[PDB]
RNA sequence: AGUAUGAAAAUGAUUAUUUUAUAAGCAAUCAUGAAUAUAUUAUAUUAUAUUAAUGAUGUACCUUUUGUAUAAUGGGUCAGCAAGUAAUUAAUAUUAGUAAAACAAUAAGUUAUAAAUAAAUAGAAUAAUAUAUAUAUAUAAAAAAAUAUAUAUUU
RNA sequence: UAGCCUUUAUAAAUAAUAAUUAUUAUAUAAUAUAUUAUAUAAAGAAUGGUACAGCAAUUAAUAUAUAUUAGGGAACUAGUUUUUUAAUAAUAUUAAAUCUCGAAAUAUUUAAUUAUAUAUAAUAAAGAGUCAGAUUAUGUGCGAUAAGGUAAAUAAUCUAAAGGGAAACAGCCCAGAUUAAGAUAUAAAGUUCCUAAUAAAUAAUAAGUGAAAUAAAUAUUAAAAU
RNA sequence: AAUAUUUAAAAUCAAAUAUAUAUAUAUUUGUUAAUAGAUAAUAUACGGAUCUUAAUAAUAAGAAUUAUUUAAUUCCUUGGAAUAUUAUAUUUUAAAAUAUAAAUACUGAAUAUCUAAAUAUUAUUAUUAUAAUAAUAAUAAUAUGGUAAUAGAACAUUUAAUGAUAAUAUAUAUUAGUUAUUAAUUAAUAUAUGUAUUAAUUAAAUAGAGAA
RNA sequence: GAAAGAAUUAAAUUAAUAUAAUGGUAUAACUGUGCGAUAAUUGUAACACAAACGAGUGAAACAAGUACGUAAGUAUGGCAUAAUGAACAAAUAACACUGAUUGUAAAGGUUAUUGAUAACGAAUAAAAGUUACGCUAGGGAAGGGUAAUAUAGCGAAAGAGUAGAUAUUGUAAGCUAUGUUUGCCACCUUCGACUCAACAUUUCCUCUUGGUUGUAAAAGCUAAGAAGGGUUUGACUGUUCGUCAAUUAAAAUGUUACGUGAGUUGGGUUAAAUACGAUGUGAAUCAGUAUGGUUCCUAUCUGCUGAAGGAAA
C-alpha cells in the first residue's frame, strides 16, 4: 500500500453533526411528503388548506416506499437511532464487524440507517 | 397543494438511475426550484432521491416569472431624470 | 555569392532609474508600501509608466501514457525554412441552372423516365387501395414470402 | 463490424425516462353469504432462487449402559450372559462453488395514469474516434481471506475536470470554470496560533494515551452487573 | 467483606414513539477503562508550535484528547412562553429596581441566488428599415469544463479580378491611449516613398511553428 | 351384510430417457402393444428469439402429397440443449435459362448432391532450424509493493533438567514484529578486492545489575541497563562465505543503490579466437570446463576540505 488515502479510521465532532443534521433532514422530506399527500386527500375530500392542516386524523400514505419510510423498525428517525448506527456501517470483512460510515463511498448522499441486529 | 421542490445536493457522485429520476422530476442544476402539484406518482418519486432533495409543501406554486421577481434584490435607490 | 537599405532578434560592453549583502525553490500572477520618470486641463489629496520592500498563491513546456514536477521523450538561444496537395474516378449533401427530362447540339453517348429475375420470347386497377396489378418461387388459376405499381394532373 | 460520439432532417409521432395504480387481509357503511365505497395494515400485478435461513432428499460429520444383525472373547451344565467390534435402524445434534423443501432487498418487467416537451425515444441521409485503461467501494475466482498482484461483475470518479477538503495527493470526501462582480445562502471540511472561523453542556482519560494513516494474542491493575 | 462468573437492553428493567387510550399492544433506545505487550539503520516528526490548570487574585486561563450532545437554560406545541445570563441605558442608595437588546453560532468552493456583460435556443415585446424578414435593444427560461472526435463562424499573411484617394498622404517601426482586443485604430516620434493591386466583394494559396 | 366394477387419495420421476451434464418428464417426454414405416415428404415461410457480419434457434399460416386415428386431430425425424466447416477450383445428375456469324456444340448459369481447410472465419496446391559475426525499426506495451519462506520476539507449556514445566532447556499447534534470506508481483528497463568509511543496536569485548536445589570459589549459563571506546593477521579459493594456522579483551550483527568503478582494481561474471565433455542430421548449442581478451571524462550546480575578498559595526 504504497499510495496513501489518508483518511482517518473515525469522524471528528463536526463530521459527526453534520452527519446527524443530513439524517435529520431526510427524515424532515419524509415528513413533509407524507404531509403533502394527507393535504392532498383532505382536498380530494373537499376540506381547505387550513381545514387540512388543522385535521385530527392525518392520512397514512397508501404507497409502499413512503409507508415503509414511514415504519421506524424499517427506516429510525435521527433522535429514534443509536449512536452507533449514526456513526458505523455495518461491514462483513471488517474487524468488530464494524467500519465508519464516512468510509463508505457518497456517504453523503447514499442513507443507511439500519444495521443488523446483532452486528 | 404543491411539494416545492430543491435540487439540494449534486448529481455528480450519483449513480445513473437516481440521475434519471431527478431528470424526470425535472430538476436541473443544484439549487433550481420547482413546483410539483402533490400526487402519489410524485411523491414516490421524490421519495427514491430523498437524500438529493429538500421538498416542502405548499398552498400554491409560482410560475418562474414570479420566482424571479421574488428573488430580485431591492435597488436602494429611486431615478429622477434631468 | 546581385545592389541598396536595415532602432528584426539572439548576443556583448557601457550608462541611467529602481531593488538587492539574515535569505531558500518554474522567478510569474494578485495584493501593497516606497523611489523615480513622463504628463501645454497634475485644479490635486492627480494620472500613467518603470522598479524581485513586504504579504499571499503558484510542482516549466511539449510528446507518450492507466498515470509524468518527474530523476520518462525532445529542445543551447534567436532569425529564416519545414507537413492533408494534385490528377482520374465513385458516392453523399447544400445551393444555382434546366426540369419529365438533364448534360450535349455534329452525331454519338451518360443519367433519369419501371419494378423484377441467374437468365429467357415476361412487365404494373378486367369495375379502384389492396382485398387490384407486376415480377421472382410455385401453378390449371388462385393463395403464400418478398419488393414495386396505381386513390384538373404523369414522377 | 457492432457498442459509445457528431451533423442534418422526418412525422396521422410520446412510442422515451421516473413514479403511481394493479394484490392480499381487516374494520366501517351501503346494496344483492356476494359486490361497491372509505379507512387502515401488509416489503403489496407477473418473473426469479442469491444473501439469509435450513438439514428435507443428495453428498458429508458426531454421539448414544437404545434396538437388530453377525463376529471375537467369557462363566456354568451345544444352550447363556456380559464387555464389546463393525454395519443397519432409532433418537438428538451439525455443513456444502457445482444441496435448496423456506426465503428477502436490490433486480428483470407489463398496461393505463400522472410528471418531464426550451425534453426524450424511433427512423432516414451522412462523418468519426476508440478496441493498452486506472483507482475507490461492494460481492467473488486465482493467490497464502498476500501484493500499488491477477481475472472478470455493479457503481462512481480519473481518463478528458479546473475549484474547496483530505499536510503534500490522477482515481477518496464535496462540487462541474461562458465573462465578471463579491452582498446573501451554503457543500465537504474546519473554527488556540501558524490559518479564513467558537462558545457551551455532561461524562471519561493522566497514559502526551491521544491530538486525519486505530498493532494482535496474552498479562497486570482497576470499574460495573450478577 | 469473601468466593466465582459475565461485561450483557436477547431477556429484564427504565425511557421515548405509534395504534384503542390514566391501561394494553407494537416499535425504538440505554450495559467498562487504563497500562504493558510496542521494535533499525541521514533527523524529533500529531503537517508544525503546542495542548491535560491553580486557591490567594485578577473587567481575564483552566484540552487544542476521547465519547454523547447543544447553539444561552427549562417546559409547551421549526414555533412561542418562562427563566436566569451577558451588554447597555435610566432612576435610586460600588449595589438595588425598571427597561432595550442579543439569542437567527461562525468560516468555507470557480456550488446556488443577487448584481451586471456575452453567445445560443425557446416564448413574448419595443425601435429602425421569406417586413411571416433583417439589424439592434428589452424581459422570462434553459444551456455554455473538455482529450480522441464531429460541426459552425471569424481573423492575420500572399497572389488575381474590380478600385476612389494622396507628402495636410501612405507604409514600416517604437512608445503611450481606444474598441470585449490573435485584429485594427488614435497621437507623438523616426525612416522611407510623389506613393497603396489600398477599403470592400469574390477567386484562390508554398496561408499562421516552442516542439520532427 | 357381501361380491364385482369404476376408481379416487397418498407416494413416486430415487428407475427409465440411444449417449455427457443440467433442466424436463407418471397429464408421462418412460414402458408395452396394433397399424405402419409414413412427416428422416415438396414450393412459399410471416413473426419472434438470439445476434457485428457470416451464421444459429423456435415457428403461425398458405399451397401439393402421404401415414396413423371412429373422431378430434397428430406427424416437415429423435424430451431438450453437442454430433461441426465459408468461398474458390473440380466432380455427378436433373433443369431448358444463355448458346459470341447462323444451326448444332462447347462452355457458363439455375436446382440437388460430393469430398476439408481441427492453428477448426479456412492466407499458398506447396516451406524447418541457426547466429556469442550479426543488422534496422520500436517497446521496455537493483528501486517499489508483498511477507509464503527466512530472522527475531511474545503467549500458553507437552517434555527434558539425579527430585521440580518456567536455573537452563521449550515438540507440534497459537499471536506479532522485521524487511537482513529464498520467493511472488511487474509501477519501474555486476560479485569480490583496495580506499575511505557514516549510521543503527537485535551487544561480541569493556562498565553497572537481577536469577542461577542447577551462584561455595574460579570459570560459566541466562536475563535487564549500556552504542563512550574497541572489535585480526596469515595459508587455500575470483570468491563474500567456508576450512584451517597463529593471535586477541573481543575477533557481534546489520543498514547505507547487498555504501563506495565521473575514487582504484578487473580475479569472477561477461561478446568476438580456440579446445574439451555432453546435446543436435547439421549450422550451432550448454543453471558445463578451460586459455586469451576494450570504454573514457579538464567538474557547471549541489555537497564537502581548505583559503581569500566584500559586508551593516
Ligand atoms: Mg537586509
Ligand atoms: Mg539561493
Ligand atoms: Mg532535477
Ligand atoms: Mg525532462
Ligand atoms: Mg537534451
Ligand atoms: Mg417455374
Ligand atoms: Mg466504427
Ligand atoms: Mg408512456
Ligand atoms: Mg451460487
Ligand atoms: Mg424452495
Ligand atoms: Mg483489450
Ligand atoms: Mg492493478
Ligand atoms: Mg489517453
Ligand atoms: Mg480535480
Ligand atoms: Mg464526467
Ligand atoms: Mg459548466
Ligand atoms: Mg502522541
Ligand atoms: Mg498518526
Ligand atoms: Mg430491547
Ligand atoms: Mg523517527
Ligand atoms: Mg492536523
Ligand atoms: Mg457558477
Ligand atoms: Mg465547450
Ligand atoms: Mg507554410
Ligand atoms: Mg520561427
Ligand atoms: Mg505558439
Ligand atoms: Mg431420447
Ligand atoms: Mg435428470
Ligand atoms: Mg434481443
Ligand atoms: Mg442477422
Ligand atoms: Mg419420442
Ligand atoms: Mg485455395
Ligand atoms: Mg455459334
Ligand atoms: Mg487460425
Ligand atoms: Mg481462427
Ligand atoms: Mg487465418
Ligand atoms: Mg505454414
Ligand atoms: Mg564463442
Ligand atoms: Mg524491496
Ligand atoms: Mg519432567
Ligand atoms: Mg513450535
Ligand atoms: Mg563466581
Ligand atoms: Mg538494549
Ligand atoms: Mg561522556
Ligand atoms: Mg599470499
Ligand atoms: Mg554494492
Ligand atoms: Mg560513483
Ligand atoms: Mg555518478
Ligand atoms: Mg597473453
Amino acid at each position: 500500500g504504497g499510495l496513501l488515502w489518508k483518511i482517518p479510521w473515525r469522524m471528528s465532532t463536526h463530521q459527526k453533526t453534520r452527519q446527524r443534521e443530513r439524517l435529520r433532514n431526510v427524515d424532515q422530506v419524509i415528513k413533509q411528503l407524507t404531509l403533502g399527500l394527507h393535504v392532498q386527500r383532505c382536498q380530494d375530500k373537499g376540506l381547505t388548506y387550513q381545514e387540512a392542516m388543522e385535521s385530527k386524523k392525518k392520512y397514512k400514505p397508501r404507497s409502499k416506499s413512503l409507508r415503509l419510510l414511514n415504519k421506524p423498525s424499517v427506516f429510525p428517525k435521527e433522535n429514534q437511532m443509536s449512536s452507533k448506527d449514526k456513526y458505523w456501517t455495518f461491514d462483513k470483512k471488517a474487524v468488530g464487524y464494524r467500519k465508519g460510515i464516512h468510509k463508505v463511498p457518497k456517504w453523503t448522499k447514499i442513507s443507511i440507517r439500519k444495521a443488523p441486529k446483532f452486528f | 397543494v404543491f411539494y416545492k421542490v430543491t435540487l439540494s445536493r449534486s448529481l455528480i457522485g450519483v449513480p445513473h438511475t437516481t440521475k434519471s429520476i431527478v431528470k424526470s422530476l425535472g430538476l436541473g442544476k443544484r439549487g433550481s426550484i420547482v413546483y410539483k402539484k402533490v400526487n402519489p406518482a410524485i411523491a414516490g418519486s421524490l421519495a427514491k432521491v430523498k437524500e438529493l432533495v429538500k421538498v416542502e409543501v405548499t398552498e400554491h406554486e409560482l410560475t418562474p416569472s414570479q420566482q424571479r421577481e421574488l428573488r430580485k434584490s431591492n435597488p436602494g435607490f429611486i431615478v429622477e431624470k434631468r
